[PDB]
RNA sequence: GAUGGGGAAGCUCCGUUUCAAAGGCCUGAUUUUAUGCAGGCCACCAUCGAAAGGGAAUCCGGUUAAGAUUCCGGAACCUGGAUAUGGAUUCUUCACGGUAACGUAACUGAAUGUGGAGACGUCGGCGCGAGCCCUGGGAGGAGUUAUCUUUUCUUCUUAACA
RNA sequence: CUUGUGACGGCCCGUGAAAAUCCACAGGAAGGAAUAGUUUUCAUGCCAGGUCGUACUGAUAACCGCAGCAGGUCUCCAAGG
RNA sequence: AGAACUGGUACGGACAAGGGGAAUCUGACUGUCUAAUUAAAACAUAGCAUUGCGAUGGUCAGAAAGUGAUGUUGACGCAAU
């Protein structure tokens, strides 16, 4: 329910010691009339709120999923 | 244009209640709805809120007065008498 | 009366109209005399005497309200206070 | 004659320090580029000293005499000049136009004016200036 | 016969006054040490319309001299009182409109209103809109004052009773004709259930002394002696005279 | 042209039972009740709606931080700013007048 | 409508702050120990009375033979209570900036007092919002087609909360 | 069109509830730091949220009129021409 | 708003939708009542007039009361016609 725009804050937020699960949503969006790109959403289920991080870059998305802690349950959908 | 000859504000009562009664009701409502000078702010902004309550739109002052006018003649006579008694008793 | 002296001030000298203008002038020390209408808010009156006393300025109280003072200076609106910056050709500063 | 001089005590009527005694340190009648209006460089007190009686001994006196000063640019329209006065010599140098525009010299000027205020208040000088305006 | 209407009011079933919207009982400030030894100052805050009352109310705020509180009083507003006006009450108060000077310390010919009949009962006399009391003279020994009530009767009351200077605001109210059963309906809707009134002569004889007959007529004399019992007092009670008043009252 | 119904058991169009028809992600029209509108706080002296303060129902003020309920001036969340200015002016002037009156009184008593 | 009271032979009646000795509230002190002494404070002075008045806080999708704002899934909020970390602030002890209206992530505060909200009529017109109605383009589906009809109907939606 | 809302204006011898409850301010009692504190109106974190109603009709058949009676019974939403 | 053209003079084409005038009696008017035979010229009403009362009071209630209604009232009021 709360959006996060800082990657450092997000990666820190993945180590809050209360979060157990997260999900990664892939969307197909259009930047303008010609070019469709792939939207990726990072949602971390906090104890009290849901934090969503949105990335419009595929490369950054790959680097970030690579950088998630292994102890966190990730869902692909 | 001039809409009525004599009824004026009491045209809303139509042909009923009798001529004379409508006459003095007009005579009083004209005073009731009129605008009065602010004794404090000096403007034509004093209106009647309720019976006897006269307040000024600007300067936010309210003065207790007559039910149908800002002040009656008896009030003026009383105020003058009080002033006479004050300047008689202090000197 | 005194209104003729005021009129000659207006036609000859310089002056200000209004509370903000007069307090600004009195703050700068350019005011020689101030005139207060009868029904001026007494708190405003009192701060005016305090300012004048701080500025060593003569004070006169108009025997009339805002409307009478405004007509005295020859204006179609009401004036609560006037400040005299220069007499020009008048005599109010010497008398009263 | 103009009266807003470099030693007059005034009262702030508007702003965060409304009702606080201030002393004019540096006047500016014809405004400035940063402030196109008649403004000053007053120094005041935010937390007035508490009342002290015979009963308090040797530390409650010290705690109850603490002074929190402040320095600000204020429009002349937001001051009431007083007939009182309080000379400024020990901290007229530190308070200046360039004393502001960065936080540091503000705070070490506040320190000097705090020292000057508490020194005067320790002696029997300017009780009215240190007395809180009740309203 | 049946119990007549005027008897039926005393039970107070539906005949009690409608007191929802009234702002409170309009009483003077209680008579304490300050008033009988000096004067006290007050501030007029609100001038409020009172439901079921022609005169407006004056809501004056006082200071409690014994405890740090803000006693608030409800006065009847005199004509000429304004919000923010300072009000002085006490023996040593200055004789000004809205002040509450005791009748002992006020010269003859003064106008007062809301006058106490005994000291400390917080105002009885002359409490209606446009009404006032004349002070005629004093009796310094065995302190005593003679005053003129709105009824025209002369009454002698104690010199320590209080009364506010001025005339009750709202005068001339009864001058405007109502023109409408609706206007009277709304007027009495906030006072009590006493309207409309049915003529006794148009009643059956079981309902009223006047009722009955093949023509609407009272039959007997309509002037009822004061020695009559409840249920007979229907008409002109203890009428000294009757008929149109031609000439001076000679009071 | 769907027609909605009250979502609660009070069928009377009272103040506490106002509704606002809204469209849901399900594509249907569903009535939703709206709470009574908040009234702005008012100044103690000038009687006007003093600004800078959040406007909520009275109980809901217990939930928000101190910042939303006050201003950083004396009489912050209580009195109008112009009211504060005029009362400061009144206080100063009347106190100075009190000193003036006492010096005049001691002068006149010393004269006789 | 109890109580203190006052009537009535009595069933009971009056009265709801009245001719009353009409109480609990916080801090602490003592750490035989539990709570009395240490204090201070305060003066309404029972209770009942509204499923349409006032009122702390929830929405969406799905599910049953019959329940759903109650169940399931997801996402919030309020009250009460404990609390730990981060943040904030302090050597000028209890923050700063803006001339000002005022702003922020915070940014001590008891007794007592003041103020605000709760909290408010009806009617006429005007502005603004939401929903509905109308309609264009486009992407699907259905109907009529002896003849005509870029045609007729229909789906294109986004809650509380931040 | 329905409805909500704002600024208004008209009307009154009618000026059109109260309480619970929450907050702010004034006040400065008290408590407070430097080798360390103070702070839970800032963020995050932990636990709990008791009791009763919840189906259905609400009317030319589920209510009252002896009844499966052309009677009576409060209210919400209201498409096109 | 106007102008041509057109039709078995039709055209607010269904629906929807005031008859009018001259007078007399009576009530001024809006309003209310005999649920289930009488809605009126009856009642009420605004206006007018009269009476009582300054509270240790007027009118009225209770068996009594340290009891009540008017009365959160005070003659521009309350009460009775
Ligand atoms: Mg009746
Ligand atoms: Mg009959
Ligand atoms: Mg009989
Ligand atoms: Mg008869
Ligand atoms: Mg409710
Ligand atoms: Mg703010
Ligand atoms: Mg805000
Ligand atoms: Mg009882
Ligand atoms: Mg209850
Ligand atoms: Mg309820
Ligand atoms: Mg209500
Ligand atoms: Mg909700
Ligand atoms: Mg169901
Ligand atoms: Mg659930
Ligand atoms: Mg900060
Ligand atoms: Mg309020
Ligand atoms: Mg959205
Ligand atoms: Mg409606
Ligand atoms: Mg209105
Ligand atoms: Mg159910
Ligand atoms: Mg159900
Ligand atoms: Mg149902
Ligand atoms: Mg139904
Ligand atoms: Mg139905
Ligand atoms: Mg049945
Ligand atoms: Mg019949
Ligand atoms: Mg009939
Ligand atoms: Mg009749
Ligand atoms: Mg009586
Ligand atoms: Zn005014």
């Amino acid at each position: 329910a709360r959006e996060i725009t800082d990657i450092k804050q997000f990666l820190e937020l993945t180590r809050r010691a209360d979060v157990k699960t997260a999900t990664v949503k892939i969307n197909k969006k259009l930047n303008k009339a010609g070019k469709p790109f792939r939207q990726t959403k990072f949602k971390v289920r906090g104890s009290s709120s849901l934090y969503t991080l949105v990335i419009n870059d595929a490369g950054k998305a790959k680097k970030l999923i690579q950088s998630l802690p292994p102890t966190l349950k990730v869902n692909r959908l | 244009a001039k809409r009525t000859k004599k009824v004026g504000i009491t045209g809303k009562y139509g042909v009923r209640y009798g001529s004379s009664l409508r006459r003095q009701v007009k005579k009083l409502e004209i005073q009731q709805h009129a605008r009065y000078d602010c004794s404090f702010c000096g403007k034509k902004t004093v209106k009647r809120g309720a019976a006897g309550i006269w307040t000024c739109s600007c300067c936010k002052k309210t003065v207790a007065g007559g039910a149908y006018t800002v002040s009656t003649a008896a009030a003026a006579t009383v105020r003058s008498t009080i002033r006479r008694l004050r300047e008689m008793v202090e000197a | 009366s005194i209104n003729q002296k005021l009129a000659l001030v207006i036609k000859s000298g310089k002056y200000t109209l209004g509370y903000k203008s007069t307090v600004k002038s009195l703050r700068q020390g350019k005011s020689k005399l101030i005139i207060i209408a009868a029904n001026t808010p007494v708190l405003r009156k009192s701060e005016l005497e305090y300012y004048a006393m701080l500025s060593k300025t003569k004070v006169y109280y108009f025997q009339g309200g805002n409307n009478e003072l405004g007509t005295a200076v020859g204006k179609l609106f009401r004036v609560g206070v006037v400040s005299i910056l220069e007499a020009g050709d008048s005599d109010i500063l010497t008398t009263l | 004659a103009k009266f807003l001089k470099a030693g007059k005590v005034a009262v702030v009527v508007r702003g965060r320090y409304a009702g606080k005694k201030v002393v004019i340190v540096k006047p500016h009648d014809e405004g400035s580029k940063s402030h196109p209006f008649g403004h000053a460089l007053v120094a005041g007190i935010e937390r007035y000293p508490l009342k002290v009686t015979k009963k308090h001994g040797a530390k409650k006196v010290a705690k109850r005499t603490k002074i929190k000063p402040f320095i600000k640019v204020v429009n002349y329209n937001h001051l009431l000049p007083t007939r009182y006065t309080l000379d400024v010599e020990a901290f007229k140098s530190v308070v200046s136009t360039e004393t502001f525009e960065q936080p540091s010299q503000r705070e070490e000027a506040k320190k000097v004016v705090k020292k000057a205020f508490e020194e005067r208040h320790q002696a029997g000088k300017n009780q009215w200036f240190f007395s809180k305006l009740r309203f | 016969g049946r119990v007549i209407r005027n008897q039926r009011k005393g039970a107070g079933s539906i005949f009690t006054s409608h007191t929802r919207l009234r702002q409170g009982a309009a009483k003077l400030r209680t008579l304490d040490y300050a008033e009988r030894h000096g004067y006290i100052r007050g501030i007029v805050k609100q001038i409020v319309h009172d439901s079921g009352r022609g005169a407006p109310l004056a809501k004056v705020v006082f200071r409690d001299p014994y405890k740090y509180r803000l006693r608030e009083e409800i006065f009847i507003a005199n004509e000429g009182v304004h919000t923010g006006q300072f009000i002085y009450a006490g023996k040593k108060a200055s004789l000004n409109v809205g002040n509450v000077l005791p009748l002992g310390s006020v010269p003859e010919g003064t106008i007062v209103s809301n006058v106490e009949e005994k000291p400390g009962d917080r105002g009885a006399l002359a409490r209606a809109s446009g009404n006032y009391v004349i002070i005629i003279g004093h009796n310094p020994d065995e302190n005593k004052t003679r005053v003129r009530l709105p009824s025209g009767a002369k009454k002698v009351i104690s010199s320590d009773a209080r009364g506010v200077i001025g005339v009750i605001a709202g005068g001339g109210r009864v001058d405007k004709p109502l023109l409408k059963a609706g206007r009277a309906f709304h007027k009495y809707r906030l006072k009590r259930n006493s309207w409309p009134k049915t003529r006794g002569v148009a009643m059956n004889p079981v309902d009223h002394p006047h009722g009955g007959g093949n023509h609407q007529h009272i039959g007997k004399a309509s002037t009822i002696s004061r020695g009559a019992v409840s249920g007979q007092k229907a008409g002109l009670i203890a009428a000294r005279r009757t008929g149109l008043l031609r000439g001076s009252q000679k009071t | 042209a769907q027609r909605v119904t009250f979502r609660r058991r009070n069928p009377y169009n009272t103040r506490s039972n106002k509704i606002k028809v809204v469209k849901t992600p399900g594509g249907i029209l569903r009535a939703q009740h709206v709470k009574k509108l908040a009234t702005r706080p008012k100044c103690g002296d000038c009687g006007s709606a003093l600004q800078g303060i959040s406007t909520l129902r009275p109980r809901q003020y217990a939930t928000v931080s101190k910042t939303h309920k006050t201003v950083s001036r004396a009489y912050g969340g209580s009195r109008c700013a112009n009211c504060v200015k005029e009362r400061i002016i009144r206080a100063f002037l009347i106190e100075e007048q009190k000193i003036v009156k006492k010096v005049v009184k001691e002068q006149t008593e010393a004269a006789k």
